[PDB]
C-alpha cells in the first residue's frame, strides 16, 4: 500500500543577485516506497515573460530571470497515482 | 590437533627478494551472529528516491576482505615499493584461518558471562567458482586493519539484485549460502586455501618525465606544413592568401604528431578554499551522473584524468578524485579538514584535466560570408591514437576488482584504481553454526527461533606474493621520492597516539619515479 | 555469443551493508539560518546515498535515437522519419545507421517505446514490401542489456561546460554521442531465430570490437 | 601498412537486388487528405531507399577540422589560423593537433578543399622556413579513406537531444567529436615517400591503436 | 577424534552428471528427552468414536525422516529435474550424523543455565532388517526443513498396534527399542550408513500429448462395423432394421480400440467458490470412506484419477487430491486461502475424472416391449486392457513408502505418490542415553525416576543419488515448462521474507514435458 | 523397389503421363517412435488381400490435444522433413529389418 509519494525540494530559499540570473531547483530528493514516474513544475508567483526549460523533469533550469520573487511547485505522481505537492521560493534582488 | 593445541602461528612479515616481495599479514577477528541466523529480504520500502531504490538480501554470513593495500604493506614497506620500482603486480596469495574460539554469552541478570563452547563449529567456504554476487571491489569497510595489533569485526555479507523501484523482478536471484559445501571448524581445526593471480599488467608506479605535447626536438624543424595565416596585412584590407609554415621551436603548439591525450568526462571544479566556491547546492545538480535504466548515478571517480592543471593546487574535481578520511571522521557531513583528498597531478602529461575541456572541434563549414565556429568537447570517447594512464593506487585504496562477465569491456582497469581481474581472489564466507536452545518435549513442526547466543573469534592470515618491476633509468639528477618529514613534531606520522590509536596522516600514492614517454 | 541476461546492473555492484572509505560531493554550502557560506562538505555512501558512490566501470557507448511510441497517439503528426533520423555521413552522402550500436531499447516500465532506427524489425507472414502498418511488423527488444548498455533514446550523461567561480554557476551538457572510454563494459546485440548468423569483417587497417 | 584503397564504401556493402528482412523508420504520419494521424509505419530497404538499411559497422572516429580552400577567394578575410584551430588542451596549455586522427581530406568532387591542420604539408625545393605561399608547399591528400573514415571538415553524425512527445518535436545535434564506439572500422593515415617511417610508442599504461 | 575436533563437514550441494544427480543435504537437529525416558501405552481411552480408536506405544526415541522431495532438491534443482527429464528414480543414499553436542540444563531459580555434558552419549541405530513398525511413508511432520538454514526438532517415535476399540488384543506386539544393538555416540563420535535402492520403475515426469480415445488416423476409416442405427425413419413409424457403419472422422466416438482408461473410485465434487458448494455438513456424510474391520476410513487421496475435466478448474475432488499448506497455516479448520490444493489435470488422457462416472454398463436384456436401460459405473476395478498413470509427485510431497509384506498386492505405487519399495530406506532411531541424578546412599530396588534433564544437538547429512531419464522428443513446437514469473513483486518466490521466514508459494509437480501414448 | 516416378500434363483435357527419371521419393522409418503412431487404429489402406491388386498409399496425419475444436499449448506439431529420410530415384531401393520382442503366443 503506497502512502502517497513524499516530495521534498532542494533549498526553499534561493537568493540571487544580478547580473547572473540563472538558478537550478531539484526534485531528485523526492522519495516514495516505489519509483516516481511523473514530475511537474509550475510557476506560482513572479513576473511574466520568461521562457521555460524542462518543466517535466526533476531538475529546473532557468534563464533570463526578471528580478522579483518567483514561487514554484514541485508535483510528483506515484505509480499508481498518488500526488504530493511542495513549494520552493525564489528571491532575485538587484 | 585438539583443544589445548594451537592450530597456527602469527606470521606478519614482509620478505624482499630480487624481484619479489612476499607480504604476510595476521589479524585477530571477531564474528557475531548476524540477523539471528536468518536470511532477510531488504529493499527501499521505507521511502527512497528513484535513484536510491534497491532490492536484495541480507545473509547470516560474514566475509573476509583484504582488498586494501595497507592490509599487506606497512608504510615503510610501501615506501620501499614506491621509491625503487616502476611496477608491481600480485602473483599468488595464501589464506589461513586458525585458532578459532567459539564463545557463548549468557543473560545473567544484566551481567553478561562469556564462556567457551568447545563443541560448537564455524562454517567456512570459498566462492572459488564465482557463483555468488561478488561484493568485493566496491570499496567497503571492514577489511583487515592497517595496524596489526587491532582486532576487527567481520562484515555481514549481503547482496543486491534486480529491482523495479523497491520491488523485485522475476529475473531476481536468491542465493542460499548453505547450498554451498562449507568446511565446519571446531577449535583445533583450521582453514587454508591458495590462490594464483592471472597475468595482469604491472601497475604504472612511475610518473612521466615528458608530456604528450612535448616529445620532439626543439633544434630541428619539421618537414610538414601547417595553418600559419589565412590572410595578409595589405596595408588597409586583407585578401585571404592561405599561408603555410614550419614549426620547430617558436611556434611549438601546432606542430603535431601521432598521439592524442586520453578520453575525458568533464567534472566540476571545486575549490579547497570555501570562498571561491558557489553559495548554492550544486552537489547533485552540478554532478556528472551517468544514467542507467532510468536512474542516475554519480560516476565517482570515473575515468582517470588529471585533478588540476599547472599551479592550481587548491582545485579538485567534484566527483573525480578518491577522498579518504582521517582518523575518527564521522560517517556523514564532515568538513573539508576531516577528509584527505588525493591527487592525480602526475598524469597531467597524458590525461586531460578533469575540470576542463578535451578540445574544440568545428561546427560549421566556413565560406566567404560566415566565420568558422568551434565547439567545446566535454565528452570524448576513445579515438585511435590515444594513450593514457590509469588511476593511481594508494596505500589505503583498493587492490583489485572483478571484471564483470560481459560481452564487451574496454581497458578493464577499475576506475577506483587497481587490478582488473576476471577471476579475482574469491570471497571467503564465514558463519557461526546455529546451536539451538532448549526445545519443547513435544514435537513442533515450526522452525527453531530460540538459539544459544554465541560469537566466534580467531586469527586470520593472508600472504600475497608480489612481482616487482625495477627501475632502469639513465637520469642524471636525483628523482622525487616519498620521504618523512625529519622535523620535530608531537606525534610521529603513521604511528600510534598517546591513547594508542593508529592513524594515517595522508594518502601515499605510488607514482614517484619517472620514465620517459 | 552471450545468451545470458545480467542479473545485476552496472550501477548496483556493491554491498549495501558496508560504507565506502572514499569521500564524494555531499554539499557545497551550509544552511546558516538565512544565507550560505560554501563550506564544501564531503560524505560516504553505502545505502542511503547510493547514486554517488562510484566504481571502476562505465556503461557502453551511445548514439542517440529518437523515441517512437507503439501507440499512434503519442507520436508526432509530422514527417520526422528521415528528418529526425540518425543518419551517419560518409563521402558526402547520408545513411541511416539501422540499428547502429547495441543499446537498450527502453528504460524500466516503458514498453510502448522503441528507438526509431535502433532495433531490428522483422515482419509477419505475408507482410508487403512497402508501407506496412505497425501490426504487420514484429519489433524486437533489447531490454536485457539495460544493465550495461545505455537506453538508445536517452542521453549518456551530462559533462560540464564551464569553470565555476563565485559569480557564475556550474553549467552541464547533454552527452548524446559517447565514444568508447577506458573502463567501459557493454553487451553486443541479441541474436534472433530469424536474424543473421555472421558477417564479414571488412579488410581494413582499423576495426574496433568487430 | 595498408597500401591499398578500398573498392567499396562502408555504407555500400550489400546486395541491391535483394531486400532486407528488417524493418525501419519509414513514415510517422499519414496524408489523410487534410491532416495527419501519426500511424508509425515501417518498410524494407533494398535499392530504392538504400540510406536507411544499416548494418554491423560504423565509420571511424572524428575530430573536426576547419575547411580551407586552395582558392584564396573562397577563404575568409580574417586571422582564423589559431582562433579557428583544433588545439588540444594539456596541462593548461593548448597545442595544435596537426594532423590528428586519420580522416578523409574532402568529400566527393571537392578537391580544392583541405582540412586546416589535418593533412601533412610537405614543401617544394628551396621553400623558406616561414610564411611561404600556397604554391611553395605540397598538400597531401587522404581521399582514399573516404570509404571508412569520415571527412575531417564535416560532422560525424547527428544524435538526438530531446524526448519527443505530442507537443514538441524531435531535435537532433551535430556530432563533432566522436570517440571510438564498438563496431567502428577505420584506416590509418597514408605513408609518403618523404614522410616518416616509424615513431616510438610512449611507455604508458594506456594506449589505443598505436 | 576428541572434543575439540570436528567429526564432519557441511555438505549441502547437488551435482548434475550425464544421467545422474547427487543431491546432498545437511541440516542441524535438536533432540529432546521424550516421555522422560519412558515407554507409555497410549490409546483412545479418553472417549473417541468407533472409527477413531487406536492402541499403541510412545517411545523415548526420536527418528530421522527425509521422505520429502524438498529435503533434497532446491526449487532451482527441482526445476532442472522437471523441465529436462521424462523420468527419475533413486539409486543409493548415504546418511551421516556428526558434530553431536549433549547439553544439560539446570533449574537455577527460573533462569535456565545450559552447559555442556562432554561424557554423555546418544544412542543411534537403524532398522535395517525392518523388524519394527515402519512409521515413515504416512506423510508426517518433522522431516528435514526445505531451507538449509533452519534447525529442526527430531520427531518422537511411536507406533500403533491391534485394537478392539481402545483396548488391545493378544496379537498386539510391544517393541522395546533398547532390545536392538545401537551405537552409542559421545561428542567426537559420528554415525554413518549407506543404503541402496532396489530396482524401482522411473516416475513418469511427462504428461501425455495424446488422449486414450484419440489414438488413430482421422483420414482413414476403420474396417470394423459398429452400432449405427437400430430403426428406420419410415415416414411415420419405425421397423428396427439394425444398421451398421464405419467410423473414421465424423462419428469418432464409437470407433474403439484395444485399451481402456484406468480404474475409478468416485469422489464428490467440491468447488473452490464457496457459493457453488452446498450449505450442509457433507464432509464425512458425503465422503468416500473405505470400510475395514467394522470401522470406516477416508481414502485420501485414493486411486490416481484426474481432478477435473476440461475447463472446470474451480472444481476439485473432495478427498482425492493432496492438499498442502501455506506458511504459518494452523493445524485445524483453516480456510481455502490458507491451503494449496494440487492438481492432477495431466492424467486426463488415461485416468478418469475422479468426480465423475467410469461408464454406463447395461442392466436389462432388451426385447420388443421393454427398453434397454443402462447403469452408472461408480466403482470400476481393473479390467484387462486398462492403462493408467500414477499420482504426480511434488516438491513437498513424499518420496517413497513401504510396500506392506502381504501375500497380494497389485501395482504397488503409493497412493499419495512416490516409489513403492519393499525394502524402503530404514528408520534411523535416536535417543538420549539416560544420565541419572543423585541416588540415595541406601539401596532401593525401585527404578530410577530422577534424571539429569538434557538434550542433544548436531548435524545430519543425507546424500541420495538419482538416475535420470532424458527426453528424446521429436516435437516441433516448444513444450510447457515450469517458469518463474518475471514481473515485479514484493517477495521473490521460494525465498525468505523480511522476517527471514522461508515459504513455498505453490506445489510444483513434475509432469511438464510430453510423450505420446 | 522398382520405383517409378511419373509426371502428368494438362494437355487440353487429355492427360499425358510420362516418366521423370531424375525425380526422387523420400522414405524413412519411425524407428525411434518419436512420431504419433497411427497404426493399430484399424484404418483402411493396408496391403490388399489378393496379390494382384494395386493399392493406393494412405495419407499420413495425426491428432493432437484439443479443447473443443481449438488447441492447447501442449499440442505438438511434427514436421516430417525434420527426420533423416533416404531419397530414392529409379534404380534405388529401400530396405530395413525389424525384430519383434518376446510377445506371448
Amino acid at each position: 500500500k503506497n502512502r502517497p509519494p513524499i516530495a521534498i525540494v532542494s533549498p526553499q530559499f534561493q537568493e540571487i543577485s544580478l547580473p547572473t540570473t540563472s538558478t537550478v531547483i531539484d526534485g531528485s530528493q523526492s522519495t516514495d516506497d516505489d519509483k516516481i514516474v511523473q514530475y511537474h513544475w509550475e510557476e506560482l508567483k513572479g513576473p511574466l515573460r520568461e521562457e521555460k526549460i524542462s518543466e517535466d523533469t526533476a531538475i529546473l533550469k532557468l534563464s533570463k530571470l526578471v528580478p522579483g520573487n518567483y514561487t514554484f511547485s514541485l508535483t510528483v505522481v506515484d505509480s499508481d497515482g498518488a500526488t504530493n505537492s511542495t513549494t520552493a521560493n525564489l528571491t532575485v534582488n538587484k | 590437533d585438539g583443544v589445548g593445541n594451537s592450530s597456527g602461528n602469527w606470521h606478519c612479515d614482509s620478505t624482499w627478494m630480487g624481484d619479489r616481495v612476499i607480504t604476510t599479514s595476521t589479524r585477530t577477528w571477531a564474528l557475531p551472529t548476524y540477523n539471528n541466523h536468518l536470511y532477510k529480504q531488504i529493499s527501499s520500502q521505507s521511502g527512497a528516491s528513484n535513484d536510491n531504490h534497491y532490492f536484495g538480501y541480507s545473509t547470516p554470513w560474514g566475509y573476509f576482505d583484504f582488498n586494501r593495500f595497507h592490509c599487506h604493506f606497512s608504510p615503510r614497506d610501501w615506501q620501499r615499493l614506491i621509491n625503487n620500482n616502476w611496477g608491481f603486480r600480485p602473483k599468488r596469495l595464501n589464506f589461513k584461518l586458525f585458532n578459532i574460539q567459539v564463545k557463548e554469552v549468557t543473560q545473567n541478570d544484566g551481567t553478561t558471562t562469556i564462556a567457551n563452547n568447545l563443541t560448537s563449529t564455524v562454517q567456512v567456504f570459498t566462492d572459488s567458482e564465482y557463483q555468488l554476487p561478488y561484493v568485493l571491489g566496491s570499496a567497503h569497510q571492514g577489511c583487515l586493519p592497517p595496524f596489526p595489533a587491532d582486532v576487527f569485526m567481520v562484515p555481514q555479507y549481503g547482496y543486491l539484485t534486480l529491482n523495479n523501484g523497491s520491488q523485485a523482478v522475476g529475473r531476481s536471484s536468491f542465493y542460499c549460502l548453505e547450498y554451498f559445501p562449507s568446511q565446519m571448524l571446531r577449535t583445533g581445526n583450521n582453514f587454508t586455501f591458495s590462490y594464483t593471480f592471472e597475468d595482469v599488467p604491472f601497475h604504472s608506479s612511475y610518473a612521466h618525465s615528458q608530456s604528450l605535447d612535448r616529445l620532439m626536438n626543439p633544434l630541428i624543424d619539421q618537414y610538414l606544413y601547417y595553418l600559419s595565416r589565412t590572410n595578409t596585412p595589405s596595408g588597409t584590407t586583407t585578401q585571404s592568401r592561405l599561408q603555410f609554415s614550419q614549426a620547430g621551436a617558436s611556434d611549438i603548439r601546432d606542430q603535431s604528431r601521432n598521439w592524442l591525450p586520453g578520453p575525458c568526462y568533464r567534472q566540476q571544479r571545486v575549490s579547497k578554499t570555501s570562498a571561491d566556491n558557489n553559495n548554492s547546492e550544486y552537489s547533485w545538480t552540478g554532478a556528472t551522473k551517468y544514467h542507467l535504466n532510468g536512474r542516475d548515478s554519480l560516476v565517482n571517480p570515473g575515468p582517470a584524468m588529471a585533478s588540476h592543471k599547472d599551479d592550481e593546487e587548491k582545485f579538485f574535481p567534484q566527483s573525480g578524485v578518491l577522498i579518504f578520511g582521517k582518523q575518527g571522521s564521522e560517517k556523514t557531513n564532515v568538513d573539508i579538514e576531516k577528509v584527505m583528498i588525493t591527487d592525480e597531478e602526475e598524469i597531467r602529461t597524458t590525461n586531460p584535466v578533469a575540470t576542463e575541456q578535451y578540445g574544440s572541434v568545428s561546427t560549421n563549414l566556413q565560406r566567404g560570408n560566415r566565420q568558422a565556429a568551434t565547439a567545446d568537447v566535454n565528452t570524448q570517447g576513445v579515438l585511435p591514437g590515444m594513450v593514457w594512464q590509469d588511476r593511481d593506487v594508494y596505500l589505503q585504496g583498493p587492490i583489485w576488482a572483478k571484471i564483470p562477465h560481459t560481452d564487451g569491456h574496454f581497458h578493464p582497469s577499475p576506475l577506483m584504481g587497481g587490478f582488473g581481474l576476471k577471476h579475482p581472489p574469491p570471497q571467503i564466507l564465514i558463519k557461526n553454526t546455529p546451536v539451538p536452545a532448549n526445545p519443547s518435549t513435544t514435537f513442533s513442526a515450526a522452525k527453531f527461533a530460540s538459539f544459544i547466543t554465541q560469537y566466534s573469534t580467531g586469527q586470520v592470515s593472508v600472504e600475497i606474493e608480489w612481482e616487482l618491476q625495477k627501475e632502469n633509468s639513465k637520469r642524471w639528477n636525483p628523482e622525487i621520492q616519498y620521504t618523512s618529514n625529519y622535523n620535530k613534531s608531537v606525534n610521529v606520522d603513521f604511528t600510534v597516539d598517546t591513547n594508542g590509536v593508529y592513524s594515517e596522516p595522508r594518502p601515499i600514492g605510488t607514482r614517484y619515479l619517472t620514465r620517459n614517454l
